[PDB]
DNA sequence: CGGGCTCCTCTAGACTCGAC
DNA sequence: GTCGAGTCTAGAGGAGCC
């Protein structure tokens, strides 16, 4: 309840402080997103993208649309299976039919509830019979350390194991809410039926090369969402403080400035800022406008890693006062250092 | 009645007028005279022609001073230049303790007594002073140090960003960021100018009674040399030749040898100042002071030497006095300054991208000839450098991904490790040809841009890139002769042009010339010139590439020409914005006052006496462009903008030295107006009507009226026959080589003839044993006399009669305003003056004075201009000015919005800047109902 | 013709030539794109998203949902209704101080009946009144700037001045296909209409800081094709070769390798990969590739694919470090030590 | 025989300094 | 100690003004 008021106040969720509501949250009907609560789900995106399709020759992006064309008069689309399966044929000639390939995307689910859009990440993995539990294995593996790397306690973050009504083996992974315990992802071997049913006969075209010889592949789909992720990640960071990992904390450093003259340390600032955003590194301009309690708490509240002051000091030799968020200290260091140090601190997160 | 006539039939000033002017008891022409003039001008079929009789003007001028009109200007000029010429004898009079022999380190203002002490003060407090400031060119535009001579003391200044070390400074300078200084005050200095531009209250709108003198002028009004004098005169010092004894380059060191002599001066050849930090400044203070007080002490010197050869060859107070008042020069700008700057230079950059683009491009697309040794039957690319160098030396587990991982991170960087080998310089581009290194930018370089950026249009590689063809036969280029053509067919002419040239020695082609729009002379630096867009036009040159990629190329060259040769001389432009204190009441308390919007103010660097003719010089605003659809930044005088509550009230001389050689010419003839067909000509017409020589030339001809002026002008100062058809050539692409002639013959066939009288006048103050001007009694410059050249530079000294005339015309008008404005407290200031156009800083509400005030200098100017000919008449044609402009911004026209590249919203919609207006003489008077009072 | 082959071709687009007519592209009619696509598309989103959101104190990014509900819902045919009905709380952001925006990149549906989905960035600049004409020119020159930033021929960009019904101004970009002009962008000098019928009642509410005067906000809206663009940018590009732009295009690197030995080259090319890709540049893993063909083939396909680099780790590099390096635009070869190639690479981009 | 000024970029040449 | 890549200089041709 405290959290869901501050991310309503300091602009992570939208709507009004009463239209907050858990059930809309999980099921999709909240109105949207605040620019924090999407710098925060884009950064979950982005971090999910390189784990997955960057970092591997097999893992390629689909375009799926979010209708279906044609009889079954189309529909929303339910799940990004669909759009996978239709790109296997032609996207074989990608990696010369050789198997496994992947096949993943980030976009936009409707489910119905009222209509619900989740976003959801999901990769569908096209896998030689024979070692189709490897890899499910596999991809569990990796996908629960994925979620386990970016939170303060990755006990929350459960696994189980369970079976579809065909029987076929599947996992399911969690995230333990302060409520319950609530699916964030879920894994399943369906196999070749769906690849059978939208490509009847002529097998010849379904085949692909495993060891110098031609084999139908089993689908393993690994389904989960980021909404409910962005979520399970602001209930995991949280004196009033939202402990992001830096990896997802939507603004890094918040920049001010202290009694004048005011046009010389607006320079100072925009300087700063323009060499901080050359780098990748999200700034909050507060220097544009409190004590510095308050200042620090709304910083605190919005995740903000570091809080830099420029003063009349700066102008005589350059130092600037810097405040963790992590630990509550302060230390003064020269400007020309402050880029490196922030660069430094993302990539020893 | 208030209309009168001459024996000629032009109409003359009003009878109140020509009264209170002239006064009475005046001599005729008599009857000889009347029928020379009678029988010349019929002769020429001018005579008996009507016109139409201009409304009389009746105004009761303030009241004139002396006996006569040149006793007039006499007494405003020596009331205007008397305390400064007591400033002056008191600086030549009195000699100076030896300098210090330790300065001082500290901050403002030190005096030094005897035997070297210092002592704090606030200001010199002296009448007089020799300046010379000194500004770390790297740091900024702040100054530094400066040393002041005094005829009691000497004295030195050193800023606070010297003294002391910060991590930064602002950018933007200040009041409080300047020099302090100053009832009047006289500053000297080699170009005093520069130091003006350093002191903290020269930047207030409101004015002040310092005036500055600078030596450089004085070094051309006594003993100046021209621009050609000047080249030979550095080519001996490394027919007649007596003149190089006796003249000097305006460096300080050689006037000071000319005028003072002895051991040659030297300069720090480290330049701490030009290419050293503030570090080496406080490391070497005491040396670069030192050298600061030795320039002040040898300008002290020529300024000894200088003033009584000056106030000889210059005797007359007006010259002085303008030499005093048009020093005094104020820009006032605001954030519009910042504004333009920025949106010029990403207009500039983005116009320059897009032209590099498809220079780029076509590099890129040509480095494919290399393979199959294909560029040798490139038309184009078969003379560039192919050379190649050569490079020169001296599903798994966790577990296991990791393992594999880390194996394959540490095999990576085994391999890092081989640098041993490797040259710590990396070999430029090895395997792309020399032509393509050479446009590619090297990798150190701080502002470093992928592919071959370096390439631009004024290369000697884009047009062989851009496949550019003249007439159907490519372009090439010759060492001797610059840009050309090669025509093939040589057996070893079908075409026609500069001709064949066996130099050049193309096997199997000719070679011949581009067409320079200057003769078969001169030679061609780059077909990418303005005068080669009709030619493109008319496809006769044509680009590769086709469609508009050619006219895009000359289109982009013209757009941006005048801000790639300017935007060093304009963002550099020293502004210093004023606080809210000090603006004046009015600025605060007007409607128009932005309280976010910066206010300050730019002292242009004008040496008042820079040429042989006494023109000032200014490097950015005297070739300040004016705004144009099609150039980038042209609107720069336009940000020149009047702070809310104060308006430019200016005007510019019309017909200014047509008039001067006409009025000349006939005092020459007889002792009246319209003697001769040319000052019957220039005197019958009417700028609002567009029946001015100018105007008439531009009908003659299809030239434009701005063409026109040159055109007359060359006329008028020795341009033959060939000159102008090249002129006519040039502005009128419609007229043939025969067309162009005839109309030369027409322009030139009755120049016994129209033009004589002036001709003669002018020689014979030109060959005169000491040529002066006939007005202010100005002399020449010593290294023209005759008995320094003899009959050489003849040009220089007959255009220097209309000249120095025109520039005694400005210090007369710069003397009258004074006057007036002073008289009946016209707040109001100097603001710039042009050659031939003066600008006046005055407050809103007292516009149309001013206006009335530059109406009444005006005539009492021409009427001088009379007087000192002895024609004791002045006609009504040319008595006022044809318009006064009253705008807030600084433009040629009230009317144009100055809609250009990098400012395509015009003046009105970017900024609130309404439209001015211009005004005649009759609406002046009705508005202010004839009077200057309050 | 030859485009859209090399389009679908090179994984670009997808479906057959049924499905890829040039209407079916304009429309969104088409089936989804390909993988290098989509990867282009990502970058022109990228390149939007750091020229307008990052680079600008006063824009922040806004959540529209795909459908709006109540009076059964319907899908969204424009981005500006739901940035429209966030900006009285991202009043609170700047202090209710104005000029401020709310951007957005996402798909609309339009209806063709069939449903084309385009994607489409938006921008909502919520101006004072005083200078609605200044911030839309500002916006004109900076939209135009930036499409023809990227483009080889930035003539056939081109801006045409346009009213609305009431009257209202605005300005229409656009790019010149070989057939013909087509809409990419569209600027409107909307007033507060649309705030003032989206908020009845009192506004007071919706009242910003104009310097030191509290007004109702301008609403400029700004309305761009990235589909429609990705497709003039591909049109633009296009020896058969597309020069997309280097931050545009969708593969930085190629990866291959020479002779043997081969089981260390694998995992030179491996570890170099691995550095690439966490130093932000997509590689292409050719060296996995088991039908080998001769290197002209390889530079002709990466040539199709927008490929600027082309690394060829040999045999040679095991023993001096040197990999040899060609380049799209030159078609010229270098070789540089393996020690340097992150850092160029990274120069490369970054500079153009 | 146009005159009086201004400053810029590009290129060739001489010179200087560092790496092999 | 010998040669190849930076640095300064000077000239040539173009482009602003009155
Ligand atoms: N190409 C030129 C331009 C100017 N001048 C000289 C002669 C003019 O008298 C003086 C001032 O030039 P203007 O262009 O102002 O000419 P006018 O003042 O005579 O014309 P207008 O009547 O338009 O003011 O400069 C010249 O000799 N050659
Ligand atoms: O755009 C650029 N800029 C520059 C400027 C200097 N450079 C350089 C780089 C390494 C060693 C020496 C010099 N590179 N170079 C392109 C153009 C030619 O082709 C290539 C190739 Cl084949 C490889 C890499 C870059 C390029
Ligand atoms: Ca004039």
């Amino acid at each position: 309840e405290a959290l869901l008021e501050i991310c309503q106040r300091r602009h992570f969720l939208s709507g009004s402080k009463q239209q907050l509501s858990r059930d809309s949250l999980l099921s999709g009907c909240h109105p949207g997103f605040g620019p924090l609560g999407v710098e925060l789900r884009k950064n979950l995106a982005a971090e999910w993208w390189t784990s997955v399709v960057v970092f591997r020759e097999q893992v390629f992006p689909v375009d799926a649309l979010h209708h279906k064309p044609g009889p079954l008069s189309g529909k929303l689309r339910e799940n990004l299976l669909h759009g996978a399966l239709e790109h296997y044929v032609n996207c074989l000639d990608l990696v010369n039919k050789r198997l496994p390939y992947g096949l993943a995307q980030i976009g936009v689910c409707f489910h119905p509830v009222s209509i619900g859009e989740k976003t959801e990440a999901s990769l569908v993995w096209f896998t030689p019979p024979r070692t189709s539990n490897q890899w499910l294995d596999f991809w569990l593996r990796h996908r629960l350390q994925w979620w386990r790397k970016f939170a303060m306690s990755p006990s929350n973050f459960s696994s189980s194991d369970c079976q579809d009504e065909e029987g076929r083996k599947g996992n399911k992974l969690y995230y333990n809410f302060p409520w319950g315990k609530e699916l964030i992802e879920t894994l399943w071997n369906l196999g070749d039926h769906e690849l059978l049913h939208m490509y009847p006969g002529n097998v010849s075209k379904l085949h692909g090369r495993d060891g110098r010889k031609n084999v139908v592949p089993c689908v393993l789909s690994v389904n989960g969402d980021l909404d409910r992720g962005m979520l399970a990640y602001l209930y995991d960071s949280f004196r009033k403080v939202l402990k992001l990992h830096p990896c997802l904390a939507p603004i890094k450093v918040a920049l001010d400035v202290g009694r004048g003259p005011t046009l010389e340390l607006r320079q100072v600032c925009q300087g700063l800022f323009n060499e901080l955003l050359e780098n990748g590194i999200s700034v909050w301009p507060g220097y544009l406008e409190s004590s510095l309690e308050q200042l620090y708490s709304k910083y605190d509240e919005m995740s903000i890693l570091f809080t830099v002051l420029v003063t009349e000091t700066t102008l005589e030799n350059g130092l600037i006062h810097l405040r963790s968020r992590d630990t509550t200290m302060k230390e003064m260091m020269h400007i020309s250092k402050l880029k490196d140090f922030l660069i430094k601190y993302i990539s020893s997160a | 009645g208030q209309l009168r006539h001459n024996p000629l039939d032009i109409q003359m000033l009003s009878r109140g007028l020509h009264e209170q002017i002239f006064g009475q008891g005046g001599e005729m022409p008599g009857e000889a005279a009347v029928r020379r003039s009678v029988e010349h001008l019929q002769k020429h079929g001018l005579w008996g022609q009507p016109a139409v009789p201009l409304p009389d003007v009746e105004l009761r001028l303030p009241p004139l001073y002396g006996d006569n009109l040149d006793q007039h200007f006499r007494l405003l000029a020596q009331k205007q230049s008397l305390p400064y010429l007591e400033a002056a004898n008191l600086l030549l009079q009195a000699q100076l303790p030896p300098k210090p022999p330790a300065w001082a380190w500290a901050e403002g203002w030190t005096r030094y007594g005897p035997e070297g002490e210092a002592v704090p003060v606030a200001i010199p407090e002296e009448r007089a002073l020799v300046f010379d400031v000194e500004v770390c060119l790297a740091e900024g535009t702040c100054p530094t140090l400066a040393v002041a001579i005094s005829p009691s003391a000497w004295y030195s200044w050193c800023s606070q960003r010297l003294v002391e070390e910060r991590y930064s400074w602002t950018s933007q300078l200040s009041p409080a960021d300047l020099i302090p200084l100053e009832q009047e005050q006289l500053v000297v200095g080699h170009n005093v100018s520069f130091d003006r531009a350093h002191i903290r209250e020269q930047y207030l709108i409101q004015g002040s009674r310092m005036r500055f003198l600078d030596t450089m002028s004085m070094h051309m009004a006594i003993s100046g040399l021209s621009s050609f004098q000047r080249s030979l005169w550095i080519a001996a010092k490394q027919s007649s030749w007596d003149w190089l004894d006796i003249s000097s380059v305006n460096s300080l060191a050689e006037v000071h040898r000319l005028y003072v002599g002895g051991p040659p001066l030297e300069k720090e050849p480290r330049e701490l100042f030009v290419k050293g930090t503030m570090k080496d400044i406080r490391e070497n203070f005491q040396d670069l002071m030192q050298y600061c007080a030795q320039d002040v002490w040898a300008t002290h010197e020529v300024f000894q030497q200088q003033l009584p050869l000056f106030l000889e060859r210059c005797p007359h107070p007006v010259t002085l006095a303008g030499m005093l008042e048009m020093g005094v020069s104020y820009l006032p700008v605001n954030q519009n300054w910042e504004r333009y700057l920025a949106e010029a230079q990403g207009t500039y950059e983005e116009l320059q991208r897009e032209m590099k683009k498809s220079l780029m491009d076509l590099a890129n697309d040509a480095c494919q000839l290399l393979s199959g040794e294909r560029y040798k039957e490139d038309p184009w690319l078969w003379d560039l450098e192919w050379d190649l160098q050569e490079f020169k030396q001296k599903p798994c587990s966790e577990e296991e991904e990791f393992q594999q991982d880390v194996m394959a991170r540490a095999c990576l960087q085994k391999l890092k490790g081989t640098t041993e080998l490797l040259p710590k310089r990396p070999q430029h581009l090895p395997g792309h040809p020399g032509w393509y290194r050479k446009l590619c930018p090297r990798l150190d370089d701080p502002a470093w841009t992928p592919g071959p950026s370096l390439l631009s249009l004024q290369m000697r590689v884009t047009p062989k890139l851009m496949a550019l063809t003249w007439d159907g036969f490519p372009l090439h280029y010759s060492e001797r002769h610059g840009w050309g053509y090669l025509v093939p067919g040589r057996r070893d002419s079908y075409h026609h042009g500069n001709g064949p040239y066996n130099d050049v020695d193309i096997p199997g082609c000719w070679f011949f010339k581009l067409p320079h729009k200057d003769g078969n002379s001169c030679n061609v630096g780059s077909p990418f010139a303005k005068d080669f867009l009709p030619k493109m036009e008319d496809g006769t040159l044509q680009a590769g590439p086709g469609g508009a990629s050619g006219p895009r190329a000359l289109e982009i060259n013209k757009m941006i020409s005048f801000w790639r040769n300017a935007h060093k001389r304009i963002s550099s432009q020293m502004v210093v914005w004023l606080p809210r204190s000090a603006l004046p009441r009015a600025v605060i308390r007007h409607p128009d006052y932005d309280e976010e919007g910066l206010y300050g103010a730019i002292l242009p660097q004008v040496v008042t006496a820079s040429t042989i003719t006494r023109r000032a010089v200014e490097p950015t605003w005297l070739t300040a462009s004016n705004a144009r659809p099609d150039r980038v930044g042209s609107e720069l005088k336009a940000m020149v903008q009047a702070p809310p509550g104060y308006t430019l009230v200016g005007a510019d001389v019309d017909s200014q030295e047509l008039w001067i050689a006409a009025v000349l010419g006939d005092a020459h003839f007889a002792g009246m107006h319209g003697c001769t067909a040319f000052g019957w000509m220039t005197l019958q017409g009417r700028k609002s009507r567009g029946t001015d020589l100018h105007s008439k030339t531009a009908t003659t001809v299809g030239i434009s009226r701005e063409h026109a002026k040159i055109f007359n002008y060359g006329r008028i100062y020795g341009a033959g026959q060939p000159f102008a058809e090249r002129l006519l050539m040039q502005f009128n692409h419609r007229l043939t080589q025969q067309e162009a002639a005839e109309k030369a013959q027409q322009m030139y066939a009755a120049t016994g003839g129209t033009e004589s009288e002036m001709f003669n006048k002018l020689e014979s103050i030109a060959t005169s044993d000491i040529p002066r001007t006939p007005v202010l009694g100005c002399c020449i410059s010593r290294a023209l006399e005759p008995s320094a050249v003899q009959e050489e530079f003849m040009t220089s000294r007959v255009n220097w009669v209309v000249q120095s005339s025109a520039v005694d015309y400005l210090h007369l008008m710069l003397v009258a305003m004074k006057w007036l404005f002073e008289e009946f407290a016209i707040d109001g200031r100097f603001c710039i003056s042009i050659h031939d156009e003066v600008r006046y800083l005055v407050r809103e509400e007292d516009r149309y004075r001013a206006a009335l005030a530059l109406q009444i200098t005006n005539l009492l100017t021409r009427c001088m201009f009379a007087y000192k000919l002895g024609l004791n008449d002045l006609p009504q044609s040319v008595a006022f000015f044809s318009a006064v402009d009253i705008d807030r911004c600084l433009r040629k026209e009230v009317t144009m919005d100055c809609k250009t590249p990098s400012n395509p919203t015009g003046m009105e919609r970017r900024y609130g800047i309404p439209q001015g207006e211009a005004l005649d003489i009759y609406q002046i008077i009705e508005l202010t109902k004839g009077s200057l009072e309050k």
